[PDB]
């Protein structure tokens, strides 16, 4: 029905609102971002424009990017990490010039929602990190680094060291340095970005 | 600090402590009651006919 | 504050043509069914047109049919059409929201005064004038000729009062349920096709002439209208 | 002194301990092991609810057992109509990290709470059409993961940060905060007489909370891992608790005590949600191994499986009436099953 | 004139 | 029933098609239509499993075509309808390997663009106007399709050849076939990289493997059609021609039961789905 005819009208209205908000919000590129406290999460964040969560959004050639910082939740992960598995990487920020951040590595690596999510690494304060290798010798952090003391050696064992905590063979680590004063962080995430949807869209083809 | 804690935590230990308990067997004897006196009335474990059911 | 203030009524020759608008503030306009309710001078209420949410669905009446046309800035329109002389009469906007347990005719318009120089559920109220004084109960009455119960259970019969010299106000929507605003006095009953809306402790502010209104199907039928009045 | 508190916390323990065991004279088994069971509980899907886009990780039934409220990390909270399967709201939120809702007892309000550490609640029945949001409580400072209407006016909301609050929505302020817990309040169920109410966290326990005085009246701690689900026994004098690790216990409140365990050997995932039947006789838990298992509360003993959810179903809930059953789930999808 | 075709052609 | 060697082995082959067809096409359409959800990706496979399947279903028609060796038992009408459906069901198949082509290397050479401008609707009526394109290409084969005697029974049959026959034969082969070649290995250049050296060989093997079933299906049926333009009938060089037809008929059919294994079947996903929807 009598005047159930227009609650059904007023349901596939809805529903078809519903419909396009969801094709809308489809194309941003959500990307969580993780990290050690103050490792330059909110360096990188602050330098491409814009309590609980913080998303920051912007575009970058034509891709939304919703940048979640998840850092202000002051609890375990593993009770609210999964809301992030739809995510389509993980900017993972690293403070060179300061095992913890490995930890969390392994961890946000090899958690069972993010097999195939890829970690794009940032290691910040590049610059700072050569000054204190002036200074003080990467042997203190890891006692069974053999090798030279030069900046370029030790930064690439940095790496290797974090890139060597993942095992998934669908996933990659993208690693860059970044000394802070740059602005090339937004085209860094871009291209990584850019072959993550290359790759996934291969798989969700099966051709991949 | 850690005493102020440590103390919050006996009061509190001590608090639920003085709580009368009943037997176990008169706990689950009214559970049973109460399964048994609603029992008709519980539309999932015996399936209403399709006449009553709002979800024909 | 939710306001319906419309206007473009005004002497018309015979057999021209007038566009009535409808602006709408402090509610969502988009969202709400809009209805034209015409009141003739001597007569009661006269369903008119009915657009949906989003203009999907439109409705007419049978005499409306064709010469007019109902369209939806917050504002609706009522283009009419070759008006005859039966066509002068105060012309009410309404807003009848549709979802479950929502209530529609819940807002009614100021009104304009237009004055112009067979298988539908016909609903008589045979009472047209009660005696009556303050403090005593004072029951109408409402038939129909189909009986408005439905399948779903919800029987859909509506409640209108118009006090003199304002608009209709929703009393009663579908057959039982008191509206917003209304005192807790007003009570609705019935059973299929016989309806009584009965009033309790009455007061001066009930003074006034009440209409019922089926929403079981379109046109939508209004009663005659049973006046109560003071003394 | 430090030592000696420690030490009469310890003996404290020892003595609730022997309180507990000697009051269990007889298991929940050897009582009920007389009683027929209910045999094959077979449930079909009456309808299913294709209206999110994202994974459903709340639902709550209206006190009419016909409207639904689901929250969805889609950004969105739909009021659902179950008979006719409509959508009579569509509420988008805020912040789309929504992990609980609640739908009030009068139906004029719905609450919503998640990542953002913040209770919203809407405006059902605004006089302005659409609805908006009347407030917004922002007293925590963890995610939100449960919240439930005392009435039109209070709400109790449990969060990630230990800590479960008793708000006034009017003003917008924790009348009473509930403080205790060493992990994550992931669970909250209220009492029938909304007089206390049930809290589980991550801690591997769960405290009976009373919200006028504000004390834990007792504490229960039999589970393994963190407690995902709780839910009050309809006489309100017992509760079942489901955990990550796989088993849902029932608890009772004078008896201090856990009654029964449901859990089975070829079962691994943990629980999400715990619902009761409306004779407390079933005990509908939902799963991470993308199925519902409904049990009989008095033999532990399955009484049947529903399957038919993609992913892991993140909640359930039983009318009112007991009439049905609704599961949200992962996969976007919400069953009503009868 | 008539190039009887199979039914696929 | 006349069991001479070109017909027998048509026979077979047809039979096969229909046997590993009918529940292969099904099972895909059920779990892709209901079992699964209506993603970009299913959005292709489901209409190749609907041509597919409507070419299975009209597959008894040419099992008695072949039966009869003719004889059109049926009216004008019918013999007007049949072997057009047959003809839509068969290259609307061609047409969405070809839009499955594109779609596989749209999204590796235009990421950035097939995430804003590529969702279910785009699918939808890109599917839409590949089985509008087909049927536009059947009716030069809706109009002609006439009925004479012409011997003890009714034989049916019939520019009522050569224009038909080479716009066929562009269409429904060198487009799709250059179109998938360049799209599969465009992709497999692509693979090779960087995070892409792991696969090409997985990719390269799946590609080839592809383009291979499609060409050994649709090569001889093309090849047979124009060469029935230079090699006129009544003549054992054309008799022989016409008595082949049937297994090349069969080959392109035998497609349609193919594509169920080389494209919803290799979404090891759909794998699992499918498994899990194979029981009881």
């Amino acid at each position: 029905s009598a005047e159930e005819r227009a609650a059904l009208e007023r349901s596939k209205a809805i529903e078809k609102n519903l419909k396009e908000d969801g094709i809308s919000a489809a194309k941003d590129v959500k990307l969580l971002l993780l990290g050690a406290d103050n490792s330059g999460k909110s360096t990188i964040v602050k330098q491409m424009k814009i309590t609980g969560i913080v998303e920051t959004h912007f575009t970058f050639k034509n891709l939304h990017f919703r940048l979640f910082d998840v850092g202000g939740q002051r609890s375990e992960r593993k009770k609210w990490i999964h809301c992030f598995e739809d995510v389509t990487a993980i900017i993972f920020c690293v403070d060179l010039s300061d095992h913890e951040s490995l930890m969390l590595f392994d961890s946000i690596c090899n958690n069972k929602f993010f097999i195939d999510t890829s970690i794009i690494l940032f290691l910040n304060k590049k610059d700072l990190f050569g000054e204190k290798i002036k200074k003080s010798p990467l042997t203190i952090c890891f006692p069974e680094y053999t090798g030279p003391n030069t900046y370029e050696d030790a930064a690439a064992y940095i790496q290797a060291q974090f890139e060597s905590k993942n095992r998934s063979p669908n996933k990659e680590i993208y690693c860059h340095m970044t000394c802070a004063t740059d602005t090339n962080n937004a085209q860094v995430i871009f291209d990584a970005v850019t072959d993550i949807i290359i790759a996934n869209n291969l798989r969700g083809c099966g051709l991949y | 600090a850690s005493i102020a804690q440590a103390r919050k935590l006996v009061e509190q230990l001590k608090m639920e402590a003085n709580i009368d308990r009943i037997k176990v067997s008169k706990a689950a004897a009214d559970l049973m009651a109460y399964c048994e006196a609603h029992a008709k009335e519980d539309p999932l474990l015996t399936p209403v006919p399709a006449s009553e059911n709002p979800f024909r | 504050d939710v306001q319906l203030v419309e206007s473009g009524g005004g002497l018309v020759q015979p057999g021209g043509s007038r566009k009535l608008s409808c602006s709408a503030s402090g509610f969502a306009f988009s969202s709400f069914g809009m209805h034209w309710v015409r009141q003739a001078p001597e007569k009661g209420l006269e369903w008119v047109a009915y657009i949906s949410s989003g203009s999907g669905t439109i409705y007419y009446a049978d005499t409306v049919k064709g010469r007019f046309t109902i369209s939806r800035k917050n504002t609706l329109f009522l283009q009419m059409t070759s008006l005859r002389s039966e066509d002068t009469a105060m012309y009410y906007c309404v807003r009848s929201i549709y979802y479950y347990g929502s209530s529609p005719f819940d807002f009614w318009g100021q009104g304009t005064t237009l004055t112009v120089s067979g298988s539908d559920i016909v609903m008589t109220q045979a009472t047209s004038s009660v005696p009556v004084t303050p403090g005593e109960s004072v029951s109408i009455s409402c038939r129909s000729s189909k009986s408005l119960l439905h399948s779903n259970g919800n029987t859909y019969l509506y409640w209108f009062l118009q006090r003199p010299g304002q608009s209709p106000q929703l009393l009663i929507y579908r057959m039982s349920n008191l509206a917003s605003g209304v005192p807790d006095r007003f009570s609705g009953s019935g059973s299929g096709t016989a309806f009584t809306l009965t009033i309790s402790r009455l007061e001066a502010e009930d003074v006034g002439v009440y209409y019922c209104m089926q929403h079981l199907e379109y046109p939508l039928t209004f009663g005659a209208g049973t006046k109560l009045e003071l003394k | 002194e430090l030592d000696q508190l420690r030490q009469e916390a310890e003996q404290l323990k020892n003595q609730i301990r022997d309180a507990r065991k000697a009051c269990a004279d007889a298991t929940l088994s050897q009582i009920t092991n007389n009683i027929d069971p209910v045999g094959r509980i077979q449930m079909r899907t009456r309808r299913t609810l294709r209206g999110h886009l994202a994974k459903i990780y709340a639902m709550h039934w209206g006190t009419d057992s016909r409207l639904l409220v689901s929250a969805s990390q889609d950004g969105k909270l739909i009021i659902w109509d179950s008979y006719t399967t409509n959508k009579v709201h569509a509420i988008p939120l805020r912040s789309s990290w929504v992990m609980t809702c609640a739908y009030a007892p009068s139906g004029n309000y719905v609450a919503c709470g998640g990542l953002d550490n913040i209770c919203s609640i809407y405006n059902l029945k605004t006089r302005e059409g659409n609805v908006r949001v009347s407030r917004e409580l922002a007293g925590h400072t963890g995610y939100l993961s449960c919240c439930r209407f005392l009435d039109d006016n209070q709400i109790v909301t449990s969060s990630g940060d230990t800590t479960c609050a008793l708000w006034d929505i009017e003003t917008g302020q924790q009348t009473t905060t509930f403080t205790g817990h060493t992990g994550d309040v992931m669970s909250l169920s209220l009492a029938p007489d909304t007089r206390l109410f049930v809290s589980g966290a991550c801690d591997a326990s769960a405290k009976l909370w009373d919200v006028r005085e504000g004390m834990c009246r007792q504490t229960f701690t039999g589970h393994e891992s963190d407690i995902n689900a709780i839910c009050f026994f309809p006489n309100g004098n017992a509760f079942a608790t489901g955990s990550d690790d796989a088993t849902c216990r029932l608890f009772d409140l004078r008896a201090d005590q856990e009654l029964m365990t449901y859990s089975h050997d070829n079962i691994i995932c943990g629980i999400t949600s715990v619902s009761f039947s409306k004779s407390g006789r079933l005990l509908l838990a939902g799963y991470d191994d993308f199925n519902c298992n409904v049990w009989d509360a008095l033999k532990a003993d399955r009484a049947g499986v529903l399957a038919g959810h993609d992913n892991r179903v993140s909640c359930l809930g039983v009318t009112d009436d007991g009439m049905a059953v609704a599961t949200g789930s992962w996969d976007s999808f919400l069953k009503i099953w009868n | 004139s008539f190039k009887p075709m199979p039914l696929x052609r | 029933p006349w069991n001479e060697p070109p017909v027998i082995l048509s026979m077979v082959i047809l039979s096969l098609t229909f046997l590993l067809g009918l529940p292969g096409n099904g099972l895909v359409l059920w779990v892709a239509g209901l079992k699964m959800q209506r993603t970009v990706n299913t959005i292709w496979f489901l209409h190749l499993t609907l041509a597919d399947l409507l070419c299975c279903l009209s597959l008894p028609f040419s099992l008695a075509h072949l039966a009869l060796q003719g004889q059109w038992p049926y009216g004008r009408f019918l013999c007007k309808l049949i072997p057009s459906i047959i003809v839509l069901n068969m290259f609307a198949s061609v047409f969405l390997l070809t839009a499955i082509s594109l779609d596989r290397c749209l999204v590796v050479f235009k990421p950035i663009w097939c995430q804003n401008h590529r969702n279910v609707g785009m699918a939808c009526s890109i599917c839409g106007c590949i089985w509008v394109v087909a049927f536009v290409m059947c009716i030069p084969v809706f109009v002609y399709r006439e009925i004479f005697t012409t011997d003890n029974h009714n034989r049916c049959g019939y520019t009522p050849l050569v224009a038909i026959t080479i716009t066929r034969l562009v269409v429904g082969f060198l487009l799709p076939s250059v179109i998938m070649i360049a799209c599969y290995s465009f992709i497999v250049f692509r693979m090779q990289r960087g995070r892409f050296a792991k696969s090409q060989s997985k990719t390269f093997r799946v590609a080839v493997v592809v383009v291979a079933v499609f060409l050994v299906c649709w090569t001889p049926y093309h090849i047979f059609g124009v060469l029935s333009l230079l090699t006129d009938p009544e003549t054992p060089l054309g008799k022989t021609l016409m008595s082949w037809d049937h297994v090349c008929i069969a080959l392109a059919s035998a497609n349609s039961c193919f594509n169920p294994f080389l494209y919803a079947l290799l979404g090891k996903d759909f794998r699992k789905k499918a498994r899990q929807s194979i029981q009881g």
